[PDB]
């Protein structure tokens, strides 16, 4: 356990203080629950890191930083086992 | 026979040595030692003398095609959060301090 | 900067060989230069034609690029400690004929951040070194002198080796995408290859059984 | 495409190294015909082809070099079926053998402990281990190879400054363009851990070469 140098599978999230014009939010059910507040994303980590590597919100979120996206913004509204039809959906987004 | 020595007289020197060649800010580790043949043990055996929470000690050990050098810089502080757990950095204020 | 404001030297760095595995020394620079000059030049030959009414001219070898810089000595103000003649001395060393190898040292050129041309390294040789003397004290010890040096790029094989390979790789990979035809394959998939790729072979390599035997997302790959 | 991949950047041992012994084999069970049996059972004659169908593609996906010579069934297990399949690997002498479950679409699966020897690294997978070799060994430790590494462990103890960080940086993007031709590096991070100050976190970002 001397000073060494190691490889290691962890990730580092320093804070980002650049600034964009448009910034989109994704607005729908994700993986996990989580709070009412809309969380940041600086990168695919980010996301990772809040929600699982799974559903429709993550490929969206993936598609989005792959094709050139920098900073994005999450908002959930609720567990993927809360959708029944479009109508559930329509009404969701009218809170 | 070999004589053994202690490596606090080598390390004196270095320090006196680096104080002016890089700075006294500048940590006195990863430097080789002349004279030496070997360390009388090896470093498989200090394993547990290094604590990131805790005191430890600062290693002397060989390397294949760099010699024996130091390979630590840390003081007997144990605290985690205390400011002088580094040698250079305990020197680095005792010498503005002076 | 990011963490601390300390002042970059620059360092000149000696070796035997071309590929910098035998060090000879180094010298860090007490004042660094505050202009640096890089060259690059190409030299071709016009086409002669008894027939032809075209102008064209094609590529003859280039000289290997130059380097100049202005390196400052002083031993007389306060805190200037090191003799110039011992400076001096370790610098002309560096830039003489190695006593083994009969050829003059291969030396490398670090400074900071400073990216010369795409390496954070000069690798060459020098080509000139001028030296002025132009203060003495009374026992005529030189306490002022300056150095002009100019290099010559002398890059390792090996890694010229590595970045031609990487550029024009031996084999190049393709990805299918929608409306795409055979021909239009070839085109993208042939462009880094050194000698292109055809229809016919392109479609031989991947064993497709029509010139139409590919869907989108699926992978190709096109050889020498 | 791992075919594509494996074949273009090679195939070798897995770092580190890991041995496997597969389970023995209960050659006392099957000395019955699996085409056989399934006449006998009055199975349907289209069903055959389709089973054994299922049988050469199962056991490709297990090992594409091999070509199916025999198949016998568990005298055990008489209508979950338990099949021992006898291949040749490519045009060799060779011949192996190996357990599997037939479910009758037909589904065939292949016992999970049935290789014998070293794990192989292909491909992606070879060139991202072959990276981590280099930024593990240090110059000197190689016998006959005194100059292969990368060599970071000569910047530990450094004041931690962007001179520092600079040099890491350009020594990671030299050392890995002399010793690995089959990868280029995009991007060099390096970064200082705020929940332990004294360490230096780098991120290092690679591309295949002729991906594109």
């Amino acid at each position: 356990t001397q000073p060494s140098v190691t490889i290691t599978e962890n990730l580092i999230f320093p804070k980002q203080n650049d600034s964009f014009i448009g910034i989109p939010v994704f607005i729908g059910y994700t993986s996990s629950p989580v709070d009412k507040t809309a969380i940041k994303l600086h990168s695919l980590a980010d996301f990772a890191r809040s929600f699982p590597e799974s559903g429709l919100m993550y490929y969206s979120v993936r598609h989005f930083f792959e094709n050139g996206g920098q900073q994005a913004y999450v908002l959930s509204l609720g567990t993927e086992q809360q959708l029944s039809d479009f109508s559930s959906l329509i009404t969701a987004l009218q809170q | 026979n070999p004589i053994v020595l202690s490596p606090t007289a080598a390390v004196a020197a270095v320090i006196q040595r680096n104080d002016n060649q890089q700075g006294v800010w500048t940590a006195p580790a990863n430097i080789a030692l002349s004279k030496v043949i070997s360390p009388v043990r090896a470093y498989i055996e200090a394993n547990a003398l290094f604590n990131p929470d805790g005191t430890s000690l600062n290693l002397v050990r060989s390397f294949p095609g760099k010699g024996i050098r130091i390979w630590g810089c840390r003081t007997l502080e144990n605290t985690h959060d205390s400011p002088w757990s580094y040698i250079q950095t305990r020197r680095l204020v005792s010498y503005i301090e002076a | 900067s990011l963490i601390e404001r300390g002042l970059s030297k620059l360092t000149l760095t000696a070796f035997k060989d071309r590929e910098g595995k035998i060090s000879v020394g180094s010298l860090q620079a007490m004042y660094n230069p505050d202009a640096i000059q890089l060259d690059y030049q190409t030299h071709y030959q016009q086409d002669e034609s008894v027939n032809h009414t075209r102008k064209s001219s094609h590529y003859v070898s280039s000289p290997p690029a130059g380097l100049s810089l202005v390196l400052l000595f002083d031993a007389s103000m306060p805190g200037n400690n090191i003799p110039v003649e011992t400076q001096l001395t370790t610098l002309k060393a560096l830039c003489a004929v190695d006593p083994s190898t009969h050829v003059p040292h291969f030396l490398k050129i670090k400074w900071g951040k400073m990216r010369w041309e795409n390496k954070s390294y000069f690798a060459g040789r020098a080509s000139g070194l001028t030296i002025n003397y132009t203060l003495f004290d009374r026992d005529a010890t030189p306490l002022r002198a300056s150095a002009t040096l100019s290099l010559v790029a002398d890059e390792s094989f090996v890694i010229q080796a590595t970045e031609q390979q990487l550029k024009s790789p031996p084999v190049t990979t393709v990805s299918v995408t929608d409306m795409l035809t055979l021909p239009l394959i070839a085109l993208g998939a042939g462009a880094s290859l050194a000698s292109g790729i055809d229809y016919l072979s392109l479609a031989w390599q991947n064993d497709l059984d029509n010139l139409d035997d590919f869907t989108p997302g699926q992978t190709l790959q096109a050889q020498e | 495409t791992n075919k594509i991949l494996a074949d273009i950047y090679g195939r070798g041992w897995a770092f580190p190294p890991q041995f496997f012994i597969g389970e023995r084999i209960p050659y006392e069970d099957y000395s019955s015909d699996l085409n056989k049996y399934l006449s006998e059972k009055k199975i349907e004659a289209e069903q055959i082809v389709k089973i054994q169908a299922c049988i050469k593609e199962s056991v490709m996906c297990y090992d594409f070099h091999a070509k199916i010579t025999s198949t016998q069934v568990s005298k055990q297990t008489n209508l979950p079926l338990n099949i021992l399949v006898t291949y040749t690997l490519g045009d060799s002498e060779i011949s192996q053998k190996i357990q599997g479950v037939l479910r009758v679409p037909p589904q065939f699966s292949i016992k999970d402990n049935s290789r014998t020897g070293i794990a192989i690294a292909e491909g992606t997978q070879n060139v991202l281990q072959s990276i981590n070799i280099l930024f593990l060994t240090e110059p000197g430790e190689r016998i006959m190879r005194e100059d292969y590494g990368c060599g970071l462990n000569d910047y530990l103890f450094a004041n931690i400054s962007d001179e520092l960080m600079t040099d890491i940086q350009t020594h990671i993007e030299e050392r890995v363009l002399r010793y690995e031709p089959r990868a280029e590096i995009t991007s060099i991070q390096v970064n200082q851990r705020t929940n332990l100050p004294s360490t230096l976190h780098v991120q290092v970002t690679y591309a295949l070469r002729g991906s594109d």
